[PDB]
């Protein structure tokens, strides 16, 4: 979860190849979009949309095996001095779909890069960040210009724990190689289900091999397949996203001189293409 | 979308009039 | 962050005719 | 990096310009000629 | 009207021209004034205004510090280089691409060479240009997109 | 006054000048795309107008580069017009001069008495795609530091010389200092004489032999 | 009917005219462009290797009637008097000669600085005694502060000389 | 917050502008 | 009495070949000259920053199937394997691919590096798993030695393919 | 073969240039002084030959600039010979260039039909000790370090722009970081263009008037 | 025989140009081979081989790196800067002196307009001239002189 | 820093030149005119 | 003396602008020289002469007054590891001119730069140094190249004790200002005599001045002359030189391609020369 | 310790030969 | 240190004249 | 100054040999 992302990492979420830690322990991939506008003015609240799509009518394997609904996570890291707007100044439909999301910063100071969920994941199939321009006349180490913005989004549970052992959204190889003996089914007045299973012959073999519970196992009775193989299948509907996107802080000055500069041409070619016109005429007194 | 194409609209508009007024009173006070 | 793109492809091709046509137009508004 | 904005810039005029060229090559191979080669 | 001036086919000279590929600018619309004077700094002009225009509402990123430990991943080349880096990264044969890319240049000069067994200019009258050019601007846009995209459903653009 | 032209005209001749410009005319199978060209070129002012304007302030070494583009964007007056229409504008040379040869070639202006300007036209290409490459990596931020290092293991691949050659390139076995320097030297000195010399054949010929015929 | 010169000339007049408007309309910019950012946007003394001058070991280690240089302000270099009962001077004399500038040395012994550059000369305070050298050497307040040196720029007059400072 | 809008647009209106102008300038293709 | 061409072409041959001695005399210290220096010229471990790993708190502060990056021979990144009951593994793996040489990471699901520049991918000590690179990654011989990592050539053969190293 | 010289004949009419070349001749009172300008140009182009060989070590920063000078002397191969034939062959054309003055001058070869060629000549002049002074402090020692104090100076005694001005040069109050960096664009790439421009039209006038005639 | 050819005076356009300043280079030994082809190269190589010589014989110093509190003593300029640098240093004008070498420039386009008065070319038959540039290319070296001098025994270059 | 070597082969070229200049100025202020002008 | 250099100045004889420390006590200025030949080849013995010219046949004021002949001294400075050639090496009427000479080294290592001196003056008119060239091949930071050698001479006793007090060979000024009242003459059974004058009237006015023994007074009987005045005369006519000089460690190699380049070029030379002769002789065909 | 001589004298015979050779070549002044 | 000026000057002038004398002399051995 | 007045000589002089020998040589198989 992204709250594990900072209690491992803690400078930042993104790695200077551009990862993002989280793909550590998620492993499956799935898109992440992420839009913004191409401009915005100084001091202005704006959307930003993350997306994470997942199809929404299916389900994941949880905790003990149940078979569980999913939810969406995301770091989203804002350029400098952007953070999430202050809410006096969030306008109205936009609280609205905003939602009751909680944009947590991701190290105090940084208010620029949110962490976001564990939300659930049918409402929260987009996510929106209301946010706010920093004023580059009134923060003395802000300029205008164009900035990145990188998403990283997360949907349905990972595969490793923050302490480093497996979870059981994963699928368990085979430890070594032989030929197997026993599917027991373990389920002690606790911590539940549990097939219990163990290769052998060859040369030393009798090692042991547990493997929590919703996985499949689609490897059944006799066997041998080898060095850490098959035998689970493939719990993990989840997995990760990336994206990244260019946003420009613009100061309407620039683009104001920018027009009238325009239009001063525009202005200028009508007036040279007249002059021509004018000479294709004292032209036509020259052939006659 | 729908503002550009506005604003669009009537920018061009606005100088193809500038344009075409102005060779007519070009043409006739006749200096085409 | 893809139809920035499909706007500008879009564009830079309609555009051209739209002056195209609209230059040819103030031409007739002369006649060559 | 990719750049969207000019990736569009360019579609739109190669195409557009491939268009126009190949149709003067051809307002001009039908009107043949003209003032003698 | 426009303006103009007829090709004066009884003048030895031009004739030699026309004759030897070329008196061309000798009939037509005269350039001075009429075509540079006024309409030159028309394209000039307005090729400036568009990429000031583009400049200012879409300036230059500055991008991360360049650190020797880290590929960035998500690295392309600028884009009139994408079609080259393609082919490049679906050529398990390193020496070849390298090869392959020389070729373009290469070939690019022998076209006049080869294209020269005739002589017309328009291409209409000439399908067979027409064609491998058509085809080849082709595949290079389809090259081009082609790492727009991600490794492998690179080629296959996704549809196949 | 005292006759200016004249003067002038006495000494130089200045004349023959303008009769010899004045004395050239316009062929009517030249249509807009015969533009193309001479857009190419003005793009290409552009950038020696507005790289110049940047080598006041750029500084070609490992540690500065990085630092002094954002000291241009940032805090020269203009700096972030200036750099950003350089950035601009070599997009619009690579391009316009892609379209510039869809029009030669569909119009076949390449062809026999011409094959000297098209060959010179793409070395002209292959000198601003050079531009191109070299000017891209001095920022000496993370893409522009990877670029010099794939595309200076290119030459690496051919077989006698091609190590030798990369060494020339990048100044040393790995791309570093050396670099940079080699690439600014390059993308300062080197290529804008290179440049001149062959848009200079390119214009010398088609002013001589005059524009492709009709279609 | 075709239009007389006087008409052209005109309509030369108004695209011609237009024309620069574009023109310097571009030229702004990039004049603006070359013209350095100002320093002086929106203090303490400095050692030849750049380190505060703490007053206390430069009071004991240097001498009585020596004279040594010191980031000043604008950080040029400024010589720093010590005095023949030694604490500070007030005023330090900015080192600059008024020439094209060189560094301008005490010498010693005729009690007097002079510029190796082309000739100029000055007195045991700054009033330029001979030139090339226009005005004398400039001057500024030293005080004892947190035990850094803290020059502050010389607002009031001459005291050398009665009227106006020449640079401020 | 479309000063913006009227921003790209000026760009567009000197691309059209521009091709229209040459062509009205000369007979234009 | 006027002399054969044949015998100008001689007297050609004479001047024009010796002038060519001079322009090759003179080329030739100029080539030299652009060939830059030979740093080889006439070791120990580094951190990004450039600090000597020092093996202790390098064991103590990585896990145990991590795989961290330190300036290599030649100061080519090269990751060194903290291994499964952690000192560590004697040989380090040479960061760079082989393709043209983005410095490859490890993917730590599928136990297994990848160039992030056109593709290749390569397993859990080298070998070169897929293309557009040619060989594998290269090795050398690390040892815990004054407590800094020392990382020697890897002249032996390639242990990992059994014949001749390619880059040594 | 399968007749070169008429391919290019064809196409180009190569003949003319050569028609042009063997159709000129030389008078009799044209004597070695009339060398000086060639030779003064052979001055130059070893400059810009030994001086872009420099371009590929030169740092131009404050930090590296004595010190990369220094790398070239001792440790880069004939890092010696191009330095040092840099620096003679500059007071060379200095030098050669006074001389050809002289000959001018004492054969009044401008005057009347060509005073533009004179006139041309004395800016190349201007811009040779521009080459010159600015060359000189790019090792950024204490020598060079001193001239860039001074005449950056200078400029400020003019009233009204002169302070505005020096600014320019110097690139803030006071010589520092900028200076270099200004004045390196200045040396390798305003002037070189500048330079050749000029010696464009000195060349192009002469060869279109001929030599000054006899005494 | 040297070799040869002796101005063609019965041509109209050659006499029109000696009438102008000028037909100067029509007549005499023939610059293909003779003067460009064969003693060319001996200039240029001459001029290369002294240089080169020049060069290792008594190659280019280092100096101390820069110090921004010293002035050195002793700092002169390059040397074709002397003769300025002397005035520049004898003018307790400061605004003067700048000016003074501005002329030198300014002063030396004034030339051939001035000097044009008549026309003749050997100095000779032109005595006012070759002395105020006698006069003035004497000065000159005697105000170089001045700074390999010291501030004053400057002027009077230490002999009165 | 002053450059004798240097300084020499000045003055001992401007001189020498200055002095064959005015030589010649005379073997053809002497000689007159030949081929007429 | 040039000890007293060392002692006051520890690690160099000479600051930043290239003064040499010594001009701080010796007040006079007399020109001295330093030749040394413009090239060494590497690893030899090669003289440098140092000069210091005085008018030999007249005298200083001493130490309490007598009057006294005198003495150089000099630090010269030598580039990079030159240092003195060691004496088996020196050959012989080198051995012979170059005396009895000390050459102190300016601190431990630096062999490079050396003291020299209390010499007397009429043999150390000029003062010898045999030199020995680095050698590139062998000592791998001394390269071939043209390098700086500095010296700064001086001849007779000097202005200032490096305790900081005057000696006697400087002149007087005067205190105060007013009208003069007693010339004493002391000579205490030690530290001899000592013309003892002082001021007076105006306001205040009582200062007593003292005069060490040897200038002269050329000051009289009644007087005022202001502010600290004349009243001694010139005692001094000693003082100190300056020199800088260039010297090129040349590698006969560079010499030798070079002669081999020119003769490679004046044989072309020849050779165009000699074809265009074969020329203006295939012409003398064409014109007949 | 005097090809340091010769030295020299290369420059002095191009300086000489070349001038030489330029008058020669072209019965020079 | 001033004497080497001295040589140079001395031959940089002198030497003319001997290359001139030289070449003159070619140039009787060979007869213009 | 003995020694290269010497070398000198005997450098150009050597040269010289060269030169009027080969026109010869050079003439006389009749070449010039
Ligand atoms: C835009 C309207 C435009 C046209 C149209 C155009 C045409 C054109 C032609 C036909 C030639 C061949 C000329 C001949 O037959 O002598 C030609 C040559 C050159 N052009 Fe032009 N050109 C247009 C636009 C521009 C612009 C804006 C420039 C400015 C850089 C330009 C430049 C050039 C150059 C340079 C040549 C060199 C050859 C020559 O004869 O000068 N073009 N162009
Ligand atoms: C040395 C022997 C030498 C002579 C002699 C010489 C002469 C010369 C003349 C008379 C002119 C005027 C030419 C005319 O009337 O067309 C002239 C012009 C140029 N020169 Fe030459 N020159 C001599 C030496 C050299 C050398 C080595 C060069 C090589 C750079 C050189 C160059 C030039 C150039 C450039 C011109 C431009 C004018 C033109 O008509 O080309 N000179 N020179
Ligand atoms: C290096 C070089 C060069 C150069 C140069 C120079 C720099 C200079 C020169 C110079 C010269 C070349 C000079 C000359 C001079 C001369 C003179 C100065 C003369 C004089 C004289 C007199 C005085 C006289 C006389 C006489 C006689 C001798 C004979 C007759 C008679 C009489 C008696 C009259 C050249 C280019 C050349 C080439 C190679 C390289």
């Amino acid at each position: 979860y992204p709250f594990w992302a900072q209690q491992t990492y803690p400078p930042t979420p993104r790695e200077p190849t551009g990862r993002i830690v989280c793909a550590n322990c998620h492993l499956a991939a799935k898109p992440a979009e992420v839009e913004v506008p191409q401009s915005v003015l100084p001091d202005t609240v704006f959307k930003a949309v993350v997306k994470i799509p997942y199809d929404t009518k299916l389900q994941q394997v949880a905790a003990d095996g149940s078979k569980v609904g999913l939810n969406v996570g995301a770091v989203l890291m804002l350029p400098e001095g952007f953070k999430i707007a202050p809410e006096e100044r969030i306008p109205e439909e936009l609280k609205k779909e905003v939602g009751d999301v909680y944009f947590q910063p991701y190290k105090e100071g940084q208010d620029n890069v949110l962490l976001v969920g564990p939300l659930p994941g049918e409402q929260y199939q987009e996510i929106v960040f209301p946010v706010l321009s920093p004023n580059p006349t009134t923060d003395k180490n802000i300029h205008f210009g164009k900035y990145a913005i990188h998403l990283g989004a997360n949907r349905g549970r990972g595969q490793i724990y923050p302490t480093g052992e497996k979870s059981n959204n994963n699928v368990f190889t085979a430890s070594a190689t032989g030929t197997i003996t026993k599917i027991a089914k373990e389920e002690d007045e606790y911590g539940n289900v549990k097939y219990q299973v163990s290769i052998q012959t060859d040369s030393g073999k009798t090692v042991v091999d547990t493997i929590p519970a919703g996985p499949e196992l689609i490897v059944s009775e006799g066997q041998a397949v080898k060095a850490g193989e098959a035998l689970t299948n493939n719990p993990n509907v989840g997995g990760f996203g990336q994206d990244d996107t260019e946003i420009v802080l613009q100061d309407p000055n620039r683009v104001k001189w920018m027009i009238a500069f325009i239009c001063l041409v525009m202005l200028a070619q009508l007036m040279l293409i007249l002059k021509k016109k004018q000479v294709e005429k004292v032209q036509a007194a020259e052939m006659n | 979308m729908i503002l550009g194409a506005v604003f669009y609209i009537v920018f061009i508009a606005l100088f193809f009039g500038i344009a075409v007024g102005i060779i007519f009173a070009i043409k006739s006070i006749k200096l085409i | 962050m893809t139809e920035e793109m499909l706007y500008a492809a879009l564009l830079s091709f309609g555009l051209i005719f739209v002056g195209w046509g609209l230059g040819v137009l103030l031409l007739k508004i002369q006649g060559a | 990096m990719v750049e969207p904005l000019l990736d569009g810039l360019v579609l739109g005029l190669v195409f557009a310009t491939l268009g126009g060229l190949f149709y003067a090559a051809y307002q001009q191979y039908k009107r043949p000629n003209e003032l003698g080669g | 009207m426009a303006t103009l001036k007829k090709p004066d086919l009884s003048d030895p000279k031009l004739r030699a021209k026309l004759a030897k590929g070329m008196g061309h600018n000798y009939y037509g619309e005269p350039a001075w004034p009429n075509d540079l004077l006024y309409v030159f700094p028309v394209v000039i002009m307005g090729t400036f205004a568009c990429i000031v225009a583009l400049s200012v509402l879409d300036p230059a990123m500055v991008g991360e510090p360049a650190d020797p430990f880290a590929t960035p991943l998500e690295i392309l080349p600028e884009w009139y280089l994408y079609p080259v880096f393609q082919i490049l990264r679906s050529v398990p044969n390193k020496l070849l691409g390298v090869l392959l890319m020389a070729s373009v240049p290469l070939g690019l000069i022998l076209v006049p060479f080869i294209e020269n067994v005739n002589k017309f200019q328009n291409p209409f009258r000439r399908p067979v240009a027409t064609t491998i050019f058509l085809f080849g601007t082709l595949v290079t846009i389809w090259l081009g997109i082609g790492a727009t995209f991600p490794l492998d459903k690179t080629l296959t653009l996704g549809l196949f | 006054m005292a006759n200016v032209y004249d003067w002038f005209q006495e000494r130089l001749e200045i004349q023959a000048l303008a009769d010899d410009v004045t004395s050239k005319y316009v062929p009517p199978h030249v249509n807009i795309f015969y533009c193309l060209g001479g857009i190419t070129l003005t793009c290409f002012l552009i950038q020696f107008a507005t790289g110049f304007a940047m080598t006041f302030y750029y500084k070609p070494t490992v540690t500065e580069a990085y630092a002094s583009v954002q000291y241009i964007m940032n805090e020269v007056s203009f700096g972030w017009l200036i750099r950003s229409i350089h950035r601009w504008s070599a997009s619009m040379m690579v391009l316009m001069m892609i379209l510039h040869v869809f029009r030669v070639y569909l119009t076949g202006g390449f062809k026999k008495p011409r094959e000297l300007t098209w060959i010179s036209g793409v070395i002209l290409a292959v000198i601003t795609v050079s531009f191109g490459v070299t000017g891209y990596s001095l920022p000496w931020d993370q893409v522009g530091y990877w670029a010099v290092k794939i595309v200076s293991g290119v030459p690496e691949a051919i077989p006698v010389v091609g190590v030798l050659i990369s060494d020339l390139l990048r100044g040393g076995s790995s791309v570093g200092q050396a670099t940079l320097t080699r690439y600014y030297s390059a993308h300062t000195f080197v290529l804008p004489w290179l440049i001149a010399v062959f848009m200079l054949l390119h214009f010398l010929m088609i002013r001589k032999q005059g524009i492709s015929g009709p279609l | 009917d075709v239009p007389d010169m006087g008409r052209r000339q005109f309509m030369n007049l108004l695209a011609f005219g237009t024309v620069t408007g574009v023109a310097l309309g571009a030229l702004y910019p990039l004049v603006k462009y070359f013209i350095p950012p100002s320093g002086g946007a929106v203090t303490t003394a400095k050692d030849k290797l750049g380190n505060n001058v703490k007053v206390s070991k430069f009071l004991e280690s240097h001498n009585a009637g020596d004279r040594v240089l010191v980031q000043g302000l604008k950080g040029d270099p400024t010589y720093i008097v010590v005095e023949s009962k030694e604490a500070i001077r007030d005023y330090g004399i900015n080192a600059v000669c008024t020439h094209l500038g060189c560094v301008v040395p005490w010498n010693a012994a005729e009690n007097k600085f002079k510029c190796p550059c082309h000739g100029s000369q000055y007195d045991e305070t700054g009033k330029v005694i001979r030139g090339p050298a226009p005005l004398s050497l400039a001057l500024c307040h030293a005080t004892v502060q947190d035990d850094n040196i803290v020059l502050t720029p010389w607002t009031e007059t001459d005291f050398r000389t009665g009227e106006k400072p020449w640079w401020v | 917050m479309e000063i913006d809008v009227l921003g790209w647009v000026a760009l567009l209106v000197v691309f059209t502008w521009s091709i229209a102008m040459v062509v009205w300038g000369r007979n234009g293709l």
